[PDB]
């Protein structure tokens, strides 16, 4: 096995591109909390908790595509 | 300030300026765009009406 092994590294470097959704995604979700409390410091213990909930939702794309790389380097 | 037809009362009322509109504790509750100088144009208008309600 050599030709099929080489495809394990090529496919692993591409599955990292799918992690952009977590970089820019979580950015926007967290950025909204910053522009929110500023315009209205009154509501904090209400938007902060839900903000974290959005994190785990956007962190999904950063986990699935992350596991795909291990299934091609330390998995297969 | 005319309290009655047989009595009057001198009255005083402050006129908050633009700079005092920002530091207003309750301001965030009202949507506003910091593009049309809303606070700036509120002063030049409030000063007119309040004065008109004082003279009239």
């Amino acid at each position: 096995m050599q030709l099929v092994l080489a495809a394990k590294y090529i496919g692993a470097g591409i599955s990292t591109i799918g992690l952009l959704g977590a970089g820019i995604g979580i950015a926007i979700v967290f950025a909204a909390l910053i522009n929110g409390v500023s315009r209205n410091p009154s509501i904090k213990d209400t938007v902060f908790p839900m903000a974290i909930l959005g994190f785990a939702l956007s962190e999904a794309t950063g986990l699935f595509c992350l596991m795909v790389s291990f299934l091609l380097l330390f998995g297969v | 300030d005319p309290v009655s037809s047989l009595s009057f009362e001198p009255s005083e009322k402050p006129i908050f300026n633009a700079k005092t509109i920002e530091q207003s504790p309750s301001f965030g509750k009202f949507e506003i765009d910091t593009d049309a100088n809303v606070p700036r144009d509120l002063f030049e208008y409030t000063l007119a009406n309040q004065m008109l309600t004082a003279m009239a």
